[PDB]
């Protein structure tokens, strides 16, 4: 089996900037390397076969080349939409193989995320369950620190996070943080309190609520 | 207008049998050879089987003896028949046509090839979880939302088994601004997710928003009105 191993695992660049991706097969196959690009939620899109020739439809600024063993993927000047996962493919065998892929990400100028807390609804709270939920609303880059404080004590292991795929235009995340408590507890407390901790904000932000009010 | 459209996708138990189709149009789908691509969330791209326009098959070790790809050319089809299901089948699967391209510049001549069409994918989950409809929450805008200013709402889907969930604002009509996280398993082993968006906070008394879920593996078809507490 032809064991084909793409480098780098992950990749940030700017708009502008030329790209290479190698992928390497663990025994010779001539040119026999297809390319592909996965933007999220969508199938992989043919970008380059025979290791050089460029599929139709596709823009000039993606290339291939290599043969044997060593294959590249250039994207010669980042757009904005260039933000995928990439593949290698070989075609030598019958048996098909791919690379692990590579996710390339648009490097952007820092952008402070707009925060909103919302109090779990009153027909949730009937239920026995209480969820409270904090957004992270179109910020750039990727690393944010989320702390939950419930009357000033910090929350541990009753948070989960959601991250949406960059932007396409704007190249921003948006991030929602989710803390699960059961009715009881959460009528125990009164201060619900999330603080953001983001490069784009002069300090952490903190999105209070007063259960009630 | 070339297209690759599986269906068949959907919940089974560990040990259990499905049966995928994919339905080919837009081309003559007899001429060409197809595949079968899988891909768990988060995970890569995993090649299942192929077929040769004469028929002749070929699979991967992780599915061999249990996976059966087939064709019907007189129906434009392409069949995954999956047997002895396990944890590790579970992904969605994808559709596609195989391309051939002739390299004709001398001396030397040969034929190179591509996956140039994939279907947009059928989700099949292997567990002995059953299939549970979400409940549907509002995320009410904050009464503090600054005039001439920015406001966010959304909806909580919650609790639900398998993916996916679909959410759409206003019918369709309310697309700028929309935020659909991706669904995150909880420790219970069922999904959540949030679907947000920010409009202006004048259009709070004015607009009404509504959220349109979809929830398809449990016939749960949900319309929630969001608006200030």
């Amino acid at each position: 089996a032809i064991q084909l191993t793409q480098s780098p695992s992950s990749l940030s660049a700017s708009v502008g900037d030329r790209v290479t991706i190698t992928c390497r097969a663990s025994q010779g196959i001539s040119s026999a390397l297809a390319w592909y690009q996965q933007k999220p939620g969508k199938a992989p899109k043919l970008l380059i076969y025979d290791a050089s020739s460029l599929e139709s439809g596709v823009p000039s600024r993606f290339s291939g080349s290599g043969s044997g063993t060593d294959f590249t993927l250039t994207i010669s000047s980042l757009q904005p939409e260039d933000f995928a996962t990439y593949y290698c493919q070989q075609f030598n065998s019958y048996l098909i193989t791919f690379g692990q892929g590579t996710r390339l990400e648009i490097k952007r100028t820092v952008a402070a995320p707009s925060v909103f807390i919302f109090p779990p609804s009153d027909e949730q709270l009937k239920s026995g369950t209480a969820s409270v939920v904090c957004l992270l609303n179109n910020f750039y880059p990727r690393e944010a620190k989320v702390q939950w404080k419930v009357d000033n004590a910090l929350q541990s292991g009753n948070s989960q996070e959601s991250v949406t795929e960059q932007d396409s235009k704007d190249s921003t995340y948006s991030l929602s943080s989710t803390l699960t408590l059961s009715k009881a507890d959460y009528e125990k407390h009164k201060v619900y309190a999330c603080e953001v901790t983001h490069q784009g904000l002069s300090s952490p932000v903190t999105k209070s609520f007063n259960r009630g009010e | 207008e070339v297209q690759l459209v599986e269906s068949g996708g959907g919940l089974v138990q560990p040990g259990g049998s499905l049966r995928l189709s994919c339905a080919a149009s837009g081309f003559t789908f007899s001429s060409y050879d197809m595949h079968w691509v899988r891909q768990a969330t988060g995970k890569g791209l995993e090649w299942v089987s192929a077929i040769g326009t004469a028929g002749d098959t070929y699979y991967p070790d992780s599915v061999k003896g249990r996976f059966t790809i087939s064709r019907e050319n007189a129906k434009n089809s392409l069949y995954l028949q999956m047997n002895s299901l396990r944890a590790g089948d579970t992904a969605v699967y994808y559709c596609v046509r195989e391309g051939t391209y002739y390299h004709d510049s001398g001396s030397d001549n040969y034929y190179s090839y591509g996956m140039d069409v994939w279907g947009q994918g059928t989700t099949v989950t292997v567990s002995s979880a059953s299939t549970k409809g979400p409940s549907v929450f509002p995320l009410a805008p904050s009464s503090k939302s600054t005039s001439g200013g920015t406001a966010a709402l959304g909806c909580l889907v919650k609790d639900y088994f398998p993916e996916p969930v679909t959410v759409s604002w206003n019918s369709g009509a309310l697309t700028s601004g929309v935020h659909t996280f991706p669904a995150v398993l909880q420790s219970s082993g069922l999904y959540s997710l949030s679907s947000v968006v920010t409009v202006p906070s004048s259009s709070l008394g004015t607009q009404t928003y509504i959220c349109n879920v979809n929830h398809k593996p449990s016939n749960t078809k949900v319309d929630k009105r969001v608006e200030p507490s």
